[PDB]
């Protein structure tokens, strides 16, 4: 998925804000890697993506 | 140096309406978790700012 930049850090497995309540939701004892890159050079457009 | 100190009380508190305030840069509470503030908030109550 393609989050912004002051959501990333509400990806973490308990944590809040609008992402991690209402959008995407992991296990507090999940195990894995979220892995994040950025993408501004792709998905941003100058009318808006 | 001359922080202000606002005490709240006979109120019913609600905790999501700080989310609509501002983004923050950190949110950390020592002996709550944030998802449970709606309740457990009691006694005196201080806004240090």
């Amino acid at each position: 998925f393609v989050i912004k930049g002051n959501e990333v850090s509400q990806i973490a497995p308990g944590q809040t804000g609008n992402i991690a309540d209402y959008n995407y939701k992991l296990p507090d004892d999940f195990t894995g890697c979220v892995i994040a890159w950025n993408s501004n050079k792709l998905d941003s457009k100058h009318s808006g993506n | 140096y001359a922080w202000n100190r606002t005490r709240i009380s006979n109120c019913v508190a609600d905790y999501s309406v700080l989310y609509n305030f501002a983004p923050f840069f950190a949110f950390k509470c020592y002996g709550v978790s944030p998802t449970k503030l709606n309740d457990l908030c009691f006694t005196n109550v201080y806004a240090d700012s």
